[PDB]
């Protein structure tokens, strides 16, 4: 079907340089923008590049601007990301994510695997908060995993820019949720998607063995991406 | 005192038929703007390159016309910048319809050398063509008013035009010449370009073709052959010499004659031309 | 026997016409006499969508009435996003010659035929992020004139031999067979019910079939010329037809004959697309001098002209809300109204 | 016999067509009226809805 | 600019299918479009075999750096009226005529002469209202069997009123006199006559510079030159 294979994850120095190759298969690469996301091994996930379809626009994090290169190409369908300078926050876990971006699309609908990275030894951004860190749910039971906002995802066109992903341990994350109500493909009709303005909950019915993980709520409203605090979900 | 010194000094001491006659050039213009803004089909390139050149000669039907009724006894009333003006208005005006005809024959010898199917609408080549000609003409126009003219220097000074000077005379002519062997050789190369195509395919337009460049190109050089002649002529003549000098308004006459056949010539040979105008 | 066959079908036909003639007690010009005029109609261009090369054959707008199809001679299928004139997707098109295309009331579906007797069926919903040619009906051995959807799995199509057809789409076979036009048919329009459906034929009269069971209910013969378009009314009980002869027919099916008639002296061009208002009470025609009419379907008189296309308006369409009118013609643009 | 046959279908398909209930054109145009009526305040091309309302201005 | 960031990556992908349907459409308007036409057994498949060895059929082909585009529209048995306004604004029409069916009778089945259903269809195409400007490209197939037949079979059989001789010239010039004269739009369009065969080379070649014809003539036209 469709994947995306992540590799050049190693032991790096301090001030050194790193290049990460995706190899997509199953798909239109070259319609399909493309997403550098890194998840530090305790924290949670943070958006670290992006390149449109065609090159047509580049997106870097401050924390990464400058030192960090996301091209692609596309008639041998592979995406580089040449690093330079690396610190020692940068060890983590990248995922190369899939978007395309027209009127009803999904985007971050598929996630690569991911590599590791192990370097060996603000403000004017959407904050979202996800102020619940865990909560004991017994299976077959509704739970609500709330969100925030420091600014309203809700833009002039009527469309809510807020997504909703659910990482499985030892699992890259899965879309649910695309803009706060339409449900992803492939995804059990348990969830539900709510809420207006700044504050949002994501809603499970008839939770089952395989909701277990830790849920991520994103904004795609103004392009500096932040991930939520996540809320990890366990069973007793 | 300056235009009166140099009258003085360089000797100069039937405007109805003329002026009733650009009017009836007006006329033939007006009618040819309105059959292009009126005909869709007509919204192409080419069509807009062929009004361009009535817009030209047009101004060069009104401003001739200012000219000749400016001119005579009155113009001593003028003051010497009325009388740049008035004689920049000509230049700028004559100098654009040259220019109008050289992008004319510049579009039809490119369209000639493509092939193509379809041309389509290239408007960045035909906006930079208009934009040249159209500001290359004010350029020209304005030069004898920049400081190009003959203010103070009487012994290097043009008998025709007594304040425009000799050597800014053969510029203009120097011009004139470029422009017109350009047109020469561009339409002489398009007949070669149909004629050579046509002869190596094996089975008219080469007649016709050949017919509506020398109708163009005769018309062109016989009006425009008097007055070159005596723009040649006065810089060769000092002061008070040829008598010719003085009868300089025929030619311009002739030229003008150019200018308002230029709409027949243009509008006879296109059959689309005279069924868009006769409906 | 032939003779005599003939015979008895002419006087079926003379029974059929003194019962149509017995149950006619008033014209709709004289029940619709005394109601207010709808008065002059005036809509203006909101939106032109360019980026067609050849002339525009069709249209179809779709439920989500933000989103629609096109297609043109060109060799591309162009989904516009009304809204915002942004292309979500531009299909090319295997056979460059369609005259006729439908975007499925789920909107996981394109559908599209033409002179290459093929209806293809395009899955817009791809897990590729591409659009593949899900399916491609053959079995038609005239062109397709006209293709809509019952749902995701079965599609009307008519040709133009003299047969329509209806298909399901996971087996891709003929499910049914719709026979008795003489002539090519060259439109078809479903009910809001989608339990009937009415085609317009070159002979001058158009069918109502029912999909279930695959027989004609009835036929309407009022025109006098080709039949090139036909829509339902939004309550499903009337349709109207236009034709080459410049008139437009209002037909119900209950009366079982021609309720109005839609002309005017200085229209001598035919007819090449029709719709019906979200209310059924403006019916918007498109002809061949270069316009589209606004006619008053229960006054008969004319409410407004769209007149911004500079060739044949080819295609029409009312979106299911009515909130806007998109017409299409040969110059190779869409124009949307209000 | 294809043109007995065609003929036999023909006059069939008429008898079928030949016996169904037709109301009068009064009631069916009645119909189309009060529907016409009815749905009135919905249609946005009838009367001009408000550029505020309106998603194409 | 009050897009979002999805709206913007909407109207970049918006952008870039614009910059890909414009590169497809001067592909295409770089290309040549013959609307092939023709009665049964006209010839139009030895004309197809030929334009290969040098619903709807469509032919590709390239000749001296021309590509060319033949749709063949044949088996459409429907009415001509209402889709040959699809056609309109080809490069040409190329129309086939059999020779040797000037004395076969049977047209579709109706008992009149095969030659004069073909006459009627060429004026039918060439008179017709979408076609009031192309070119036609009459193409007189079979001329090694009419060569035969005319030696037998006089050429009166067709044509009654054919006061000349029967020779191959005569009354090969004859046909092409009755076919030209169903033209009247003489000043609007030309008809380019060609005489082909079974086994003839030079067909191509002739389409080749049939179509530099129709190119120069709608250049000059373009330029109002003509
Ligand atoms: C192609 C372009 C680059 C060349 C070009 C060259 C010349 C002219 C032009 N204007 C003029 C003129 C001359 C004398 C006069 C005469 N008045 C002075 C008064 C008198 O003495 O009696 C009356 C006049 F009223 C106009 N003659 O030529 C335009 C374009």
């Amino acid at each position: 079907d469709v994947q995306l294979v992540e590799s050049g994850g190693g032991l790096v120095q301090p001030g050194g340089s790193r290049k990460l190759s995706c190899s997509a298969s199953g798909f239109a690469f070259s319609s399909f923008g493309m997403h550098w996301v890194r998840q530090a091994p305790e924290k949670g996930l943070e958006w670290v590049a992006y390149i449109s379809s065609g090159s047509g626009t580049i997106y870097y994090a401050d924390t990464v601007k400058g030192r960090f290169t996301i091209s692609r190409d596309d008639p041998k369908n592979t995406l580089f990301l040449q690093m330079t300078s690396l610190r020692s926050e940068d060890t983590a876990m990248y995922y190369c994510v899939r978007s395309i971006y027209y009127y009803g699309s999904s985007p971050f609908d598929f996630w690569g695997q991911g590599t590791t990275l192990t370097v060996s030894s603000g403000g004017s951004d959407i904050v979202m908060t996800q102020a619940t860190s865990s909560v004991p749910v017994t299976p077959g039971e509704s739970v609500s995993i709330s969100c925030r906002s420091s600014k309203s995802l809700l833009h002039s066109n009527g469309n809510t820019y807020l997504y909703w992903f659910l990482q499985r341990p030892g699992q890259s994350p899965q879309l649910l949720i695309y803009r706060m109500s339409n449900l992803a493909s492939g995804v059990p009709d348990r969830f539900s998607g709510s809420g207006s303005g700044t504050a949002f909950t994501l809603t499970i019915s008839r939770l089952e063995a395989e909701d277990v993980g830790v849920y991520y709520c994103m904004q795609h409203l103004e392009y500096p991406l932040t991930f939520g605090a996540g809320t990890k979900l366990e069973l007793k | 005192d300056i235009i009166v010194r140099h009258y003085n000094y360089t000797g100069k001491l039937t405007s109805v038929v003329f002026i009733l006659i650009c009017c009836f050039i007006i006329l033939e213009n007006i009618f040819v703007l309105l059959t292009i803004w009126k005909t869709k089909k007509f919204h192409r390139p080419m069509y807009y390159f062929i009004g361009n050149l009535a817009l030209s000669d047009l101004l060069a039907g009104v401003a001739y016309t200012a000219n000749l009724l400016l001119s005579g006894a009155t113009t001593y009333k003028l003051t010497p910048a009325q009388w740049f003006l008035r004689e920049g208005s000509m230049f700028v005006a004559l100098s654009a319809s040259v220019f109008s005809l050289l992008a004319i024959a510049i579009e039809r010898y490119i369209t000639m050398l493509k092939m193509k199917l379809h041309n389509g609408s290239n408007n960045f080549r035909l906006f930079l063509l208009i934009s040249a000609c159209w500001v290359i003409s004010l350029i020209l126009g304005g030069l004898p008013i920049m400081g190009w003219n003959c203010i103070s220097a009487l012994s290097s000074c043009s008998t025709v035009l007594p304040l425009y000077h000799k050597h800014y005379i053969l510029f203009c002519t120097t011009v004139f010449t470029l422009l017109l062997l350009s047109i020469v050789i561009l339409y002489c190369r398009i007949y070669s370009l149909v004629r050579t195509r046509s002869r190596r395919l094996t089975f008219e337009k080469s007649l016709a073709l050949l017919k509506t460049v020398i109708i163009v190109l005769s018309v062109f050089i016989a009006c425009w052959a008097p007055l070159f002649i005596l723009l040649l002529l006065d810089v060769g003549c000092k002061v008070k010499t040829c008598d010719i000098l003085f009868r300089a308004e025929y030619f311009l006459v002739l030229a003008v004659l150019n200018s308002g056949t230029n709409p027949i010539i243009y509008t006879l040979t296109n059959k689309e031309m005279r069924r868009a105008f006769i409906r | 026997e032939l003779d005599q066959l003939r015979q008895e079908a002419e006087q079926l036909k003379n029974q059929i016409r003194d019962a149509r003639k017995a149950c006619a007690d008033a014209t709709l010009s004289q029940i619709t006499n005394n109601i207010d005029p709808v008065g002059r109609i005036q809509m203006r261009t909101r939106r032109t969508l360019r980026g067609h090369l050849a002339k525009i054959y069709a249209m179809h707008w779709g439920t989500d009435s933000r989103l629609l199809v096109s297609a043109s001679q060109d060799g591309k299928l162009i989904i516009w996003d009304s809204y915002t004139t942004n292309k979500v997707h531009a299909i090319p098109l295997r056979s460059s010659w369609v005259m006729t295309c439908a975007y499925a009331p789920s909107g996981n579906y394109v559908a599209c035929g033409g002179l290459d007797n093929i209806c293809s069926i395009y899955n817009l919903k791809t897990r590729e992020g591409n659009v593949r040619v899900s399916r491609e009906l053959a079995g038609h051995t005239g062109y397709l004139s006209c293709c809509r959807f019952l749902d995701d799995n079965q599609i009307v199509t008519s040709s133009g031999d003299t047969t329509c057809a209806l298909w399901d789409i996971e087996t891709g076979q003929q499910t049914t067979t719709f026979t008795g036009h003489t002539g090519d048919v060259m439109s078809l329009s479903l009910a809001p019910d989608t339990r009937l459906f009415v085609s317009g034929a070159c002979d001058a009269s158009a069918k109502l079939w029912d999909v279930r069971e695959g027989m004609c209910r009835q036929t309407f013969t009022g025109h006098e010329s080709d039949i090139n378009a036909i829509c339902f009314f939004p309550n499903g009980n009337a349709f109207a037809t236009g034709s080459d002869d410049a008139t437009c027919r209002l037909f119900d099916l209950r009366a079982d004959q021609e309720l109005m008639t839609y002309s005017h002296d200085n229209i001598i061009c035919g007819i090449t697309s029709v719709s019906f208002s979200k209310s059924g009470r403006l019916l918007l025609a498109g002809y061949d001098d270069f316009n589209c009419n606004v006619w008053d379907a229960l006054k008969a008189d004319r409410a407004g002209v769209l007149a911004g296309h500079d060739n044949r308006v080819s295609c029409l369409g009312v979106t299911d809300d009515g909130m806007a009118v998109a017409t299409g013609s040969w110059d190779s643009f869409l124009k949307i109204w209000n | 016999t294809a043109s007995i046959a065609q003929a036999r279908k023909l006059v069939e398909q008429l008898k079928m067509e030949a016996n169904i209930d037709r109301i009068k054109v009064s009631k069916a145009a009645a119909d189309l009226m009060a529907y016409c009526e009815a749905h009135a305040k919905e249609d946005p091309l009838l009367t001009p809805v408000p550029a505020s309302e309106n998603p194409f201005r | 600019c009050t897009l979002s960031a999805e709206d913007k990556a909407a109207v970049e992908r918006s952008k870039m299918i614009d910059r890909n349907l414009r590169e497809d459409g001067e592909k295409a308007a770089r290309e040549v479009k013959l609307l092939l036409l023709g009665a049964g057994e006209s010839g139009k498949s030895t004309i197809v075999k030929q334009m290969k060895i040098i619903g709807i059929v469509e032919t590709h082909f390239t000749f001296k750096d021309l590509h060319f585009k033949m749709f063949d529209v044949g088996g459409q048995r429907s009415e001509r009226k209402k889709w040959i306004h699809c056609f309109e604004g080809v490069t040409a029409i190329i129309f086939c005529v059999a020779l040797s069916d000037y004395d076969l009778v049977l047209a579709e089945d109706e008992e009149m002469n095969r030659m004069h259903e073909s006459m009627k269809l060429f004026d039918s195409i060439c008179n017709n209202k979408w076609f009031t400007d192309t070119s036609i490209i009459l193409f007189l197939n079979k001329k090694d069997l009419f060569e035969e037949k005319i030696k037998k079979s006089p050429l009166t059989i067709c044509y009654p009123e054919y006061a000349g001789s029967n020779t191959y010239e005569e009354a090969a010039a004859y046909i092409q006199c009755q076919f030209e004269d169903l033209n009247k739009r003489k000043d609007t369009k030309e008809i380019y006559t060609h005489f082909t065969c079974a086994t003839d080379t030079k067909n191509v070649q002739f389409v080749f510079d049939a179509v530099t014809d129709v190119i120069i003539k709608n250049n000059l036209k373009d330029c109002g030159l003509f």
